[PDB]
C-alpha cells in the first residue's frame, strides 16, 4: 500500500492490480535477488558476471507473462527518463557551455562548440580556438544547426528546454515506479495491439507531425526567414510575438491575412506562400527549406492520423489483424499468416525481433536520406558533422540490426510452439531452411567473387603494369547504368513526373552545384566503375551477415548435426568436441559472427561514404563558378584497388589522425592509439580458449593460499560464452573508436 | 576410524581437493569401495559452461583422508 | 664478376624472372642492375660471402654447385 | 526386425530428412504409439501430426531418434514411453536398438554385462612412459 | 570409434545414461556403492563424444570417461 | 669526473632553456609553464632538451626514483595489508563470500585504519607464522 | 599523453646506465664511466693484448654497428 | 532501511566511490602542485 488514487477508467479496457509489488529497499542489498540460482550468493567468481548476465532477461526470472510484461513497461519508463536526462544535458551545455549565440551571429566564420574542458595536466589544450574568442571542443553532432532550424536565438531558452527535459525524466521515473508498482496493467492490457496501433499512428507519430508542423509554422519559419535575410537575432521577435502580434506573421506570409478560412475550405492554395514544394535547398544555408518540412509534416500528419483509423477497438468499425492475416494465403504457402496473431501477441521477443530489424533498417535510412538532402541550416558546409551523423546513425542501425537476429532466435528457443504453427509460414521456413539457406551460402560466394575478386584482379593487372587489362572507366568498364538511369529520371522529374516540384529532391541525383560559403553543400554525386565495384561489396557484406543471423534463427531448434539443440537453450557455447566439433551452433554464437560482419559491412560503407564525398562531391569553390574537391577526385582511379584503399584513403588522410600531437586535436590521436589497443586486446580473448586461463589462474591461487589470501568467492576463468562475449564487445569497441578518432581529425582538419 | 564432524586432508592427487581440507558427513557401512562422505566448503569446478558454483562434497576412502581436526 | 668490380655501387642479382603475367611496365621496372632481362635483387648477402671466400668467377660457382649436386647424392 | 508396421507421422515434407546415406550405407525408424492424433516436433524441423494408435517414422541418424524419444516421453502429457528404434540397413535387415533389452538403459536391469568398467580409479591409470610403442593408452590397459 | 571408460569411484547416480542422447551406456548391477549399480558403455560404436556423461557425472573427477578415437560416420554425427 | 658525459645539466643545455621559455601552461596558474622550466633546470638534459632520469641509485638523484619507490611502496603494502586482513576477518563470520561481496563497511574501515603498521605488522606476522603457509597443506594439481 | 598535450619535457625517460656502462666496461668512451678498457689506468687495459688498439679503434668510432649509442628509448 | 545500507556497501558502489575519491586527491594534488616528474 503506498498511495492511492481513485481509479482512472472512463470505460475503458483499462485493467489493472492494485499495489502487487510494494516498495522497499531491502533486495537492493541482496544482488542477484531476480535470480533463484543466485539468490543465496557467491560461491565462485562467475556468479559475479551471471548477476550483470541475466539483469533484464526477465523470462529467465518469472514464467509468467504479465509479471515479464510489467517488468518490461516500467523498465521502457526507466529508459526513457534516461534519455531525457541526456537530452537536457545536451541543451544544458548548449546553455552553459557553448558559444551558441556567437555562432548564430556569424556561422560561416565560427566553428561550433559545446564542451569547455578544465585546465589539468595539460589536457587545457583540448579547448580549441574555435572563433569568437570561444574555446572549447568542436562537437560534431549538428545540435546547433538543430537548435538554429527549431528557432532558438537564447542561451535562456535552451536552459528551460533542459529544465522541461529533467522535469519529463522524473515524470517517466515516476510513472515507471506506478505501473510496477502501484497500478500495473494487466497481460489483457498490453495484449491490446489493435488499439495500440491506432493510438501510435494517429496519436504519437500522426499529432507528433502535426505539432511539430504548428511549431514549425509559427515559430521556425518567420524566424528562420528573418535570419537569411541577415536579420541580427537581437532584432528578431521572441516566438510569441508572432502569436500576439499577427500581423507579423501576415506581412511575413500575406496568406496568413486570410486565416483558417481557406484551410476549412478546402481552399488551400491560398497558404502556398508557406506551405510549399520547392525541392531542393535553401541558397542561404545549404538545408532543406523549411516551408518544405512544414509542408512535409503537415501531410504525414494527415497520413499518419488517417492510418490510426483502420483497426477495430470499441465500435465494430476497423479490422481485425487476425482477419487479415488469417485471410492471406496461396497455394504456394499452405495456411499462410495463420497464427501469426498469436505470436506476436503473446511473444515479446518476436515483436523485438521486427520492431529492432525495422528500427535498424530505419536508422540506416536516415543516414542515408539526411547526408543528401540536408535538413538543417549550414550542416552540409560542415564536413565534420555530416560524416560524423552519417556513421553514427549508420552504427546504431547495424547493431539494432543484429539484435533483430538475436531475438528472432530467442523467439525460436523459448515461444516457438510447434503445436501452434502447423503448416504456416513459419513452419514452412523451418521446412526448407536447407533450401534457403545453401542458396544464400552461394549468392554470397558469388557476390564475394565478382565484387571483391575484381579488386584483387585490378591490383594484380595494374601490379604487372598492364592498366589497359583493368576493371576501371579507362578500360573494361562496369557502369552503374540502372542508377545513371534512376538518377536521371530524378532530374527530369521536377520537369515531368513531379510538375509542381521546383527542383530535384537532392542534388545528389543531378542539376545546380549548391555552395554555401566557399564551400559546396550539395552537388551532383556521379557513379562509375569504382561505385559499382563498392556497391556490390556492399551487397557481399549485407549478405554474409544476413546469411549468418538467418541461419541462426532457423537452425535454434535442431539441425542434422544437434537435432535437440533447443533444449540446449539460446545461449550456449557447444555441445562437446564430439561429432567432430560443434563449438558455435547456438544462436547467441551466429549473433557473435554477425556482430564482426555487420562492423565489416559498416566501416566498408562509411569509408565508402567518407572517400567519395571527399573526392568527388565535397570541395571549394571559386568565384569564377569551378569547383576543388577536398581529395581532387581520385577516387574514380584508387578506388578500383585495394592498394589504392590501402595508400590513397587510409594512408593519406591519416596523416590528420597522427600529427595530430600539440594541438587541440591531440585526444583523437590519443584515441586513435586507443582504439587499436583495445582491438588487439580482444584478440586475446577471440583466439583462446578457457581451460588455459583456469589453469593459470590454479597456480596464481596456489601462490594466494601460500599467504594466506586466497578470496572464499573461488577465481574462475571466464566462460566459453563471457569469452566470446568480452572478445567482441572489444574488438567493436577498438575498430570503432579507431575510425572515430581517424574520421574526425580528417574531417575537421579538411576545411 | 572416522567419524562426523572429524576434519580431513584429501590425499587422492586426482582430486580437486588434494592438500584442501574438508569435514566427514557420514560413514558407509563396509563392503563399500569408498565410504567416506566428506564435505568441502570450497566447491570444485563441477558444471556445465557458466554454472554459478559447483559440487562441494564427495566419497573417499580411509586411506585417502588424513585427519586434521 | 661484374658487382666483384664495384660491390658498392652494383646491386647484386639473385636469379632471372620469367613470368607471362608482366607487361611492359613491370618489365622495364625488373630489368635493373644493369641487365637485360626481367631480375630480381639479391638480398640473401650471398655475394659478400662467396667474394669473402675467395671465390671470383661464375666458374667457380658452377663447379661449387656442381659439387653439391654430387654431395646431395 | 519381423516387418516393421505404423502409419507415417501427417507430414508434408522438408528438405531437412533423409539422404544419399540412407539407401546407400543405413536409416533409422521409430515407432511408437499415441492416444491421440496430435502435433510434435520434428527433430529435422517443422512440425508433424502423430496419428492415433501406431506410427512408423524413418530418420537418417540414431541422435534424431532418440532425440524424438526424449520429446514424446518428456513433453506430453499422457507420455509416450512404448517407442522402439531399430537400425535399417539397404538390404533390408533390420537391427532393433532401443530400448536394447526391453528396459530403458537408465534403471538397472538383471541381465546386463558390465562393458567397459575398469576395476581402479582415473587416477590408478598407468604412467604412458610404462605402455608406450604398444598399441594401447592407460585407459585400454 | 571412442572409448568410453567408467571407473569404481561410480555411485551409480544413472545421471551418466539419463545424459547421453545416442544411448551408449546403461545401468548394469554391481556392488561397490550403495546404490549396487554401475554404469556401462556396451554401444561405444554409437557414441558421438558430445562428452554430456562426464558433464553430469558428480564424484571428483569422472568416474566415467570419454577419450575420442576413430572417427566415423556415427562418430562425425553425420546425417548424409 | 666525468660521468654521464653524454647528457649535460638542463640548466646548461641550450635547447632546454629555448624549449623552457616556451613550456605551455598546465593549470590556470599562468606561471605553470615558468615554474615547471625553474623546476626541470635541475636534473640531466639531453642533446633534445628534455630531462632524463638517473635510476642506478646514486642519492644525487634519490628524488629521480627512490623516493617515489619509497612512496608507493608504503602505499601498496598498505592497501594490500589491509586488504588481506579484512579477508582473513571475513573467514570466521559463517558466510564469508556476502562480505567479499557486500563489504562490512564498519569492520573494513576499521582495517583501513590500522594499515600505518603494516611493516611491523607483517614482520609480526612472518615472525609468528601467521603470513606463510606450509606446503603440504596447500592444495596442488597432480605432478 | 604528456606529448600529445604539448609538454614533452614532462616524459620519463629513463637514462640506460647499465648497458652503457657495460659498454664502457669494452672501451667506449662516450658516456664518460671510464671502467676497465674505458680507463686507460686500469689493468684490463694495460696487458699488451694485440687487439686492444683495434677494438678501441672500432668500439670508439660512431661509424659502426658495434655497440650502437643508446637512450631512453 | 537496512536494505539501502547494504546496497550503499556492495562492491561497485564501494569502489566506484574510492575510485571517485582517489581521483579527487590525485586531481586536487596537481592542481596546486603541478608537473612533478621527481623530487627536488
Ligand atoms: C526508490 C523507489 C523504488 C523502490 C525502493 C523500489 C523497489 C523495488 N523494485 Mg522498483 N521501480 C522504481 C522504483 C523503486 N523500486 C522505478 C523508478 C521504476 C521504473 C524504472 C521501477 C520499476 C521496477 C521493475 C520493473 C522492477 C522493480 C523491482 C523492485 C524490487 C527489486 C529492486 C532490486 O532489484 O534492487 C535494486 C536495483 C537497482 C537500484 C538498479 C540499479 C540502477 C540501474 C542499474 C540503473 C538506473 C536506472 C534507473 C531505474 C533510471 C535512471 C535514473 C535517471 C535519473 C538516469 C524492489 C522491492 C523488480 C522486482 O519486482 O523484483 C522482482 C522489478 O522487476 N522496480
Ligand atoms: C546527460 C549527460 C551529461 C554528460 C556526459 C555531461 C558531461 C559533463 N558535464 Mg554536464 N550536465 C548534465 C549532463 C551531462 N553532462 C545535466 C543534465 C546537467 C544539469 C544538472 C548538467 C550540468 C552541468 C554543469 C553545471 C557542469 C557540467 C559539467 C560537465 C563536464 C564535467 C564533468 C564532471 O567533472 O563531473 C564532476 C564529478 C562529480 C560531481 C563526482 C561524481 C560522483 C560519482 C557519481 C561518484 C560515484 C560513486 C557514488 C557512490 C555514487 C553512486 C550512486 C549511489 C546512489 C550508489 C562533463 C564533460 C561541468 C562543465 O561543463 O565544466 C566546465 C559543469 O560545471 N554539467
Ligand atoms: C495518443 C496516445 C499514446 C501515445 C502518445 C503513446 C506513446 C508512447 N507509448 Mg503508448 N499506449 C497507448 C497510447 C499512446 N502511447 C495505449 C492506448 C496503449 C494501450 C494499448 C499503449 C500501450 C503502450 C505500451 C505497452 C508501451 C507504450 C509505449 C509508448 C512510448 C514508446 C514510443 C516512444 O518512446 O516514442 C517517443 C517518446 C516520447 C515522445 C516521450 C513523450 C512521452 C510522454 C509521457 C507522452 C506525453 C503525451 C501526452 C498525450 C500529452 C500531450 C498533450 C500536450 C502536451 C500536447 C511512447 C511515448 C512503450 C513505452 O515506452 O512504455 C513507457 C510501451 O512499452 N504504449
Ligand atoms: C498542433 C499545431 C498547431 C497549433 C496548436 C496551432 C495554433 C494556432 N494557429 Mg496554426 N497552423 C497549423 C497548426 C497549428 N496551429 C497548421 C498545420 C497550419 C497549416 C494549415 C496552420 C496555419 C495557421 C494559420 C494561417 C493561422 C494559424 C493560426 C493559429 C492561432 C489561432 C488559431 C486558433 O487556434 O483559433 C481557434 C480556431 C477556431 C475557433 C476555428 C473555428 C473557425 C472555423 C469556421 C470552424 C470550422 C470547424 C468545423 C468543425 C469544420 C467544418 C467547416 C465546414 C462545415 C465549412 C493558434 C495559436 C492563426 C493565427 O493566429 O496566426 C498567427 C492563423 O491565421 N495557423
Ligand atoms: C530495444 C533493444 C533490445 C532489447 C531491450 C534487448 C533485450 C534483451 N537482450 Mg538483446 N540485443 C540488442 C537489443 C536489445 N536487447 C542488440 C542491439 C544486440 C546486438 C548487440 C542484442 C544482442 C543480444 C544478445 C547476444 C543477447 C541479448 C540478450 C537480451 C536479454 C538480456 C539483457 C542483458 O544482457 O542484460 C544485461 C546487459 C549487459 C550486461 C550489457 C553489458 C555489456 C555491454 C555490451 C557493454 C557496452 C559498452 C558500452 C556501450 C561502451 C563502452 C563503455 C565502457 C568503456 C565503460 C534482454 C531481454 C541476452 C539473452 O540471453 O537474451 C535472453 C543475450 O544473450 N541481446
Ligand atoms: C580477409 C579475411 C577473410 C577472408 C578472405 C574470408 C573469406 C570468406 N569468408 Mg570469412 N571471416 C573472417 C575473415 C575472412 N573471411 C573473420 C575474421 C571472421 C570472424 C568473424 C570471419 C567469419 C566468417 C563467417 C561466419 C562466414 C564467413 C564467410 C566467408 C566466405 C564468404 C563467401 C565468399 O566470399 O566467397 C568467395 C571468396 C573470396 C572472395 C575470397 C577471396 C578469393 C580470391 C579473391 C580469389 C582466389 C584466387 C585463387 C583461388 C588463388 C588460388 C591459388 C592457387 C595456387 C591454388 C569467404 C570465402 C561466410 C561464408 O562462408 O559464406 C558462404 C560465412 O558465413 N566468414
Ligand atoms: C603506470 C606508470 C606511471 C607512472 C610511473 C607515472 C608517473 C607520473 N606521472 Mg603519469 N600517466 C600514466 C602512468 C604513469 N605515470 C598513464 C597511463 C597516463 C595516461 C592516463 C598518465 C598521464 C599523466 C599525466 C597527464 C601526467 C602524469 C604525471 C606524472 C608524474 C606526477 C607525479 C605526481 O603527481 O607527483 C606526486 C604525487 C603525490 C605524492 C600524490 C599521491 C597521493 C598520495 C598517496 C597522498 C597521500 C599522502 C600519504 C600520507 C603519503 C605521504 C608520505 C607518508 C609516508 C607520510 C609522475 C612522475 C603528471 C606530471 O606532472 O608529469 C610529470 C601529469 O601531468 N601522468
Ligand atoms: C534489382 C531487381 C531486379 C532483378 C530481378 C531479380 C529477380 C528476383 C526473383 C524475383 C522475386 C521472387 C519472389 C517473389 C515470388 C513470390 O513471392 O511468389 C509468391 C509465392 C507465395 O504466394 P502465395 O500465393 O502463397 O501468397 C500467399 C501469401 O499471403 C503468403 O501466405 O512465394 C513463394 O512461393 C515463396 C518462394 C520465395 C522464394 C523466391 C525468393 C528467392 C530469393 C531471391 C529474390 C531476389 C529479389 C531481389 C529484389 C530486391
Ligand atoms: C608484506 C606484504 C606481503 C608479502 C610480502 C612477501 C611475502 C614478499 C616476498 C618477497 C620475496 C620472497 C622475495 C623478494 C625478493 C626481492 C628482490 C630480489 C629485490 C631485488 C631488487 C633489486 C636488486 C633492486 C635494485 C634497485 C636498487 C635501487 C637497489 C636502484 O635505484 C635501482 C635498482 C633497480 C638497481 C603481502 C602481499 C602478503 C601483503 C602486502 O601488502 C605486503
Ligand atoms: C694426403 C694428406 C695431406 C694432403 C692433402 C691434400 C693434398 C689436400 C687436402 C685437401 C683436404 C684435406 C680438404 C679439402 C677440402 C675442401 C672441401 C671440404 C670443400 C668443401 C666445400 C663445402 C663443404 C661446401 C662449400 C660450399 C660451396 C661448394 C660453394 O661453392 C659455396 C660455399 C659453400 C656452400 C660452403 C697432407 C699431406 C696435408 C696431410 C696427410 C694427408
Ligand atoms: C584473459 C582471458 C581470460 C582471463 C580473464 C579474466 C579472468 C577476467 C579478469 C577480469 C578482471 C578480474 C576484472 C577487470 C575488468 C573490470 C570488469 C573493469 C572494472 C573497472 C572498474 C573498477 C572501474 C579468460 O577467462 C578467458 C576465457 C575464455 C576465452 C578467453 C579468455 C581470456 O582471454
Ligand atoms: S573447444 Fe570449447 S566450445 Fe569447442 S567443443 Fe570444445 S569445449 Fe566446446
Ligand atoms: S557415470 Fe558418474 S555420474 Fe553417471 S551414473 Fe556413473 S557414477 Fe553417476
Ligand atoms: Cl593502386
Amino acid at each position: 500500500m503506498t498511495i492511492s488514487p481513485p481509479e482512472r477508467e472512463a470505460k475503458a479496457k483499462v485493467s489493472v492490480d492494485n499495489n502487487p509489488v510494494p516498495t522497499s529497499f531491502e533486495k537492493w542489498g541482496k544482488p542477484g535477488h531476480f535470480d533463484r540460482t543466485l539468490a543465496r550468493g557467491p560461491k565462485t567468481t562467475t556468479w559475479i558476471w551471471n548477476l550483470h548476465a541475466n539483469a533484464h532477461d526477465f523470462d529467465s526470472q518469472t514464467s509468467d507473462l504479465e509479471d515479464v510484461s510489467r517488468k518490461i513497461f516500467s523498465a521502457h519508463f526507466g529508459h526513457l527518463a534516461v534519455v531525457f536526462v541526456w537530452l537536457s544535458g545536451m541543451y544544458f551545455h548548449g546553455a552553459k557551455f557553448s558559444n551558441y549565440e556567437g555562432w548564430l551571429a556569424d556561422p560561416t566564420h565560427i566553428k561550433p562548440s559545446a564542451q569547455v574542458v578544465w585546465p589539468i595536466v595539460g589536457q587545457g589544450i583540448l579547448n580549441g580556438d574555435v572563433g569568437g574568442g570561444f574555446h572549447g571542443i568542436q562537437i560534431t553532432s549538428g545540435l546547433f544547426y538543430l537548435w538554429r532550424a527549431s528557432g532558438f536565438t537564447d542561451s535562456y531558452q535552451l536552459y528551460c528546454t533542459a529544465i522541461g527535459g529533467l522535469v519529463m525524466a522524473a515524470l517517466m521515473l515516476f510513472a515507471g515506479w506506478f505501473h510496477y508498482h502501484v497500478k500495473a496493467p494487466k497481460l489483457e492490457w498490453f495484449q491490446n495491439v489493435e488499439s495500440m496501433m491506432n493510438h501510435h499512428l494517429a496519436g504519437l507519430l500522426g499529432l507528433g507531425s502535426l505539432g511539430w508542423a504548428g511549431h514549425q509554422i509559427h515559430v521556425s519559419m518567420p524566424i528562420n526567414k528573418l535570419l537569411d535575410a541577415g536579420v541580427a537575432p537581437k532584432d528578431i521577435p521572441l516566438p510569441h510575438e508572432f502569436i500576439l502580434e499577427p500581423s507579423k506573421m501576415a506581412e511575413l506570409y500575406p496568406s496568413f491575412a486570410q486565416g483558417l478560412t481557406p484551410f476549412f475550405t478546402l481552399n488551400w492554395g491560398v497558404y502556398s506562400d508557406f506551405l510549399t514544394f520547392k525541392g531542393g535547398l535553401n541558397p542561404v544555408t545549404g538545408g532543406l527549406w523549411l516551408s518544405d518540412t512544414a509542408h512535409h509534416h503537415l501531410a504525414i500528419a494527415v497520413l499518419f492520423i488517417i492510418a490510426g483509423h483502420m483497426y477495430r477497438t470499441n465500435w465494430g468499425i476497423g479490422h481485425s489483424m487476425k482477419e487479415i492475416l488469417e485471410a492471406h494465403k496461396g497455394p504456394f504457402t499452405g495456411e499462410g499468416h495463420k497464427g501469426l496473431y498469436e505470436i506476436l501477441t503473446t511473444s515479446w521477443h518476436a515483436q523485438l525481433a521486427i520492431n529492432l530489424a525495422l528500427l535498424g533498417s530505419l536508422t540506416i535510412i536516415v543516414a542515408q536520406h539526411m547526408y543528401a538532402m540536408p535538413p538543417y541550416p549550414y550542416q552540409a558546409i560542415d564536413y565534420a558533422t555530416q560524416l560524423s551523423l552519417f556513421t553514427h546513425h549508420m552504427w546504431i542501425g547495424g547493431f539494432l540490426i543484429v539484435g533483430a537476429g538475436a531475438h528472432g532466435a530467442i523467439f525460436m528457443v523459448r515461444d516457438y510452439d510447434p503445436a501452434k504453427n502447423v503448416n504456416n509460414l513459419l513452419d514452412r521456413m523451418l521446412r526448407h531452411r536447407d533450401a534457403i539457406i545453401s542458396h544464400l551460402n552461394w549468392v554470397c560466394i558469388f557476390l564475394g567473387f565478382h565484387s571483391f575478386g575484381l579488386y584483387i584482379h585490378n591490383d594484380t593487372m595494374r601490379a604487372l603494369g598492364r592498366p589497359q587489362d583493368m576493371f576501371s572507366d579507362t578500360a573494361i568498364q562496369l557502369q552503374p547504368i540502372f542508377a545513371q538511369w534512376v538518377q536521371h529520371l530524378h532530374t527530369l522529374a521536377p520537369g515531368a513526373t513531379a510538375p509542381n516540384a521546383l527542383a530535384t529532391a537532392s542534388y545528389a541525383f543531378g542539376g545546380e552545384t549548391i555552395a554555401v560559403a566557399g564551400k559546396v553543400a550539395m552537388m551532383p554525386i556521379t557513379l562509375g566503375t569504382a561505385d559499382f565495384m563498392v556497391h556490390h561489396i556492399h551487397a557481399f557484406t549485407i549478405h554474409v551477415t544476413a546469411l549468418i543471423l538467418l541461419k541462426g534463427v532457423l537452425y535454434a531448434r535442431s539441425s542434422r548435426l544437434v537435432p535437440d539443440k533447443a533444449n540446449l537453450g539460446f545461449r550456449f557455447p557447444c555441445d562437446g568436441p564430439g561429432r567432430g566439433g560443434t563449438c558455435q551452433v547456438s544462436g547467441w554464437d551466429h549473433v557473435f559472427l554477425g556482430l564482426f560482419w555487420m562492423y565489416n559491412s559498416l566501416s566498408i560503407v562509411i569509408f565508402h561514404f567518407s572517400w567519395k564525398m571527399q573526392s568527388d562531391v565535397w570541395g571549394t569553390v571559386s568565384p569564377d563558378g569551378s569547383v576543388t574537391h577536398v581529395t581532387l577526385g581520385n577516387f574514380a582511379q584508387s578506388a578500383i584497388t585495394i592498394n589504392g584503399w590501402l595508400r590513397d584513403f587510409l594512408w593519406a588522410q591519416a596523416a590528420n589522425v597522427i600529427n595530430s600531437y600539440g594541438s587541440a586535436l591531440s585526444a583523437y590521436g590519443i584515441m586513435f592509439l586507443a582504439g587499436h589497443f583495445v582491438f588487439a586486446f580482444s584478440l586475446m580473448f577471440l583466439f583462446s580458449g578457457r581451460g588455459y586461463w583456469q589453469e593459470l589462474i590454479e597456480s596464481i591461487v596456489w601462490a594466494h593460499n601460500k599467504l594466506n589470501v586466497a578470496p572464499a568467492i573461488q577465481p574462475r576463468a571466464l566462460s566459453i560464452i563471457q569469452g566470446r562475449a568480452v572478445g567482441v564487445a572489444h574488438y567493436l569497441l577498438g575498430g570503432i573508436v579507431t575510425t572515430w578518432a581517424f574520421f574526425l581529425a580528417r574531417s575537421l582538419s579538411i576545411g | 576410524a572416522l567419524n562426523r564432524g572429524d576434519k580431513v586432508r584429501i590425499k587422492r592427487t586426482e582430486s580437486y581437493w588434494y592438500g584442501d581440507v574438508g569435514t566427514v558427513a557420514s560413514v558407509e557401512k563396509s563392503g563399500i569401495l569408498y565410504p567416506v562422505i566428506v564435505r568441502f566448503d570450497r566447491v570444485n569446478y563441477n558444471g556445465f559452461s557458466g554454472s554459478a558454483s559447483g559440487v562441494n562434497t564427495n566419497n573417499f576412502a580411509e586411506n585417502e583422508l588424513e585427519l586434521v581436526q | 664478376e661484374q658487382w666483384i668490380k664495384d660491390p658498392l655501387n652494383i646491386r647484386p642479382i639473385a636469379h632471372a624472372i620469367w613470368d607471362p603475367h608482366f607487361g611492359e611496365g613491370a618489365v622495364n621496372a625488373f630489368t635493373q642492375a644493369g641487365a637485360s632481362n626481367p631480375v630480381n635483387i639479391a638480398y640473401s648477402g650471398v655475394y659478400h660471402w662467396f667474394y669473402t671466400i675467395g671465390m671470383t668467377t661464375n666458374q667457380e660457382l658452377y663447379s661449387g654447385a656442381v659439387f653439391l649436386l654430387v654431395l646431395a647424392s | 526386425m519381423t516387418e516393421l508396421s505404423g502409419q507415417p507421422p501427417k507430414f508434408g515434407g522438408s528438405t531437412g530428412g533423409l539422404l544419399s546415406k540412407a539407401n546407400r550405407e543405413e536409416k533409422y525408424a521409430i515407432t511408437w504409439t499415441s492416444a491421440s492424433e496430435q502435433v510434435f516436433e520434428m527433430p529435422t524441423g517443422g512440425a508433424a501430426i502423430m496419428n492415433e494408435g501406431e506410427n512408423l517414422l524413418y530418420l537418417a541418424r540414431k541422435e534424431q531418434c532418440l532425440a524424438l524419444g526424449t520429446q514424446l516421453r518428456t513433453k506430453f502429457k499422457p507420455k509416450i514411453q512404448d517407442y522402439k528404434i531399430y537400425r535399417v540397413y539397404p538390404s533390408g535387415e533390420v537391427q532393433y536398438l532401443h530400448p536394447a533389452d526391453g528396459v530403458f538403459p537408465e534403471k538397472v536391469n538383471e541381465g546386463r554385462e558390465a562393458q567397459g568398467t575398469k576395476t581402479r580409479r582415473i587416477g590408478q591409470n598407468p604412467e604412458p612412459v610404462t605402455i608406450k610403442f604398444s598399441g594401447k593408452a592407460p585407459y585400454e590397459v | 570409434s571412442h572409448s568410453v571408460k567408467i571407473y569404481d569411484t561410480c555411485i551409480g547416480c544413472t545421471q551418466c545414461v539419463r545424459a547421453c542422447p545416442l544411448d551408449v551406456l546403461e545401468m548394469v548391477p554391481w556392488d561397490g556403492c550403495k546404490a549396487a549399480q554401475i554404469a556401462s558403455s556396451p554401444r561405444t560404436e554409437d557414441c558421438v563424444g558430445c562428452k554430456r556423461c562426464e558433464t553430469a557425472c558428480p564424484t571428483d573427477f569422472l568416474s566415467i570417461r570419454v577419450y575420442l578415437g576413430a572417427e566415423t560416420t556415427r562418430s562425425m554425427g553425420l546425417a548424409y | 669526473a666525468d660521468d654521464f658525459a653524454n647528457l649535460t645539466p638542463c640548466s646548461e643545455n641550450p635547447a632546454y632553456l629555448a624549449k623552457s621559455k616556451n613550456f605551455l601552461n598546465t593549470t590556470n596558474d599562468p606561471n605553470s609553464g615558468k615554474i615547471r622550466a625553474e623546476r626541470y633546470a635541475s636534473a640531466l638534459c639531453g642533446p633534445e632538451g628534455y630531462p632524463h632520469l638517473i635510476v642506478d641509485g646514486r642519492f644525487t638523484h634519490a628524488g629521480d626514483f627512490l623516493i617515489p619507490s619509497i612512496l608507493f611502496l608504503y602505499i601498496a603494502g598498505w592497501i594490500g595489508w589491509v586488504g588481506r586482513s579484512y579477508l582473513i576477518e571475513i573467514r570466521e563470520s559463517k558466510n564469508p563470500e556476502m562480505q567479499e561481496v557486500v563489504i562490512n563497511v564498519p569492520l573494513a574501515i576499521k582495517k583501513m585504519l590500522g594499515g600505518f603498521l603494516w611493516p611491523l605488522a607483517a614482520v609480526g606476522e612472518y615472525t609468528s607464522g601467521k603470513l606463510v603457509m606450509k606446503d603440504s597443506e596447500i592444495p596442488t594439481s597432480p605432478r | 599523453v604528456v606529448v600529445a598535450f604539448g609538454t614533452p619535457e614532462k616524459q620519463i625517460l629513463i637514462e640506460p646506465v647499465f648497458a652503457q656502462w657495460i659498454q664502457a666496461t669494452s672501451g667506449k668512451a662516450l658516456y664518460g664511466f671510464d671502467v676497465l678498457l674505458s680507463n686507460p689506468d686500469s689493468i684490463a687495459s694495460t696487458t699488451g693484448a694485440a687487439w686492444l688498439p683495434g677494438w678501441l679503434d672500432a668500439i670508439n668510432s660512431g661509424t659502426n654497428s658495434l655497440f650502437l649509442t643508446i637512450g631512453p628509448g | 532501511m537496512d536494505g539501502l545500507k547494504s546496497f550503499l556497501s556492495t562492491a561497485p558502489v564501494m569502489i566506484m566511490a574510492l575510485l571517485t575519491f582517489t581521483a579527487g586527491i590525485l586531481i586536487e594534488f596537481n592542481r596546486f602542485y603541478p608537473d612533478l616528474l621527481f623530487h627536488p
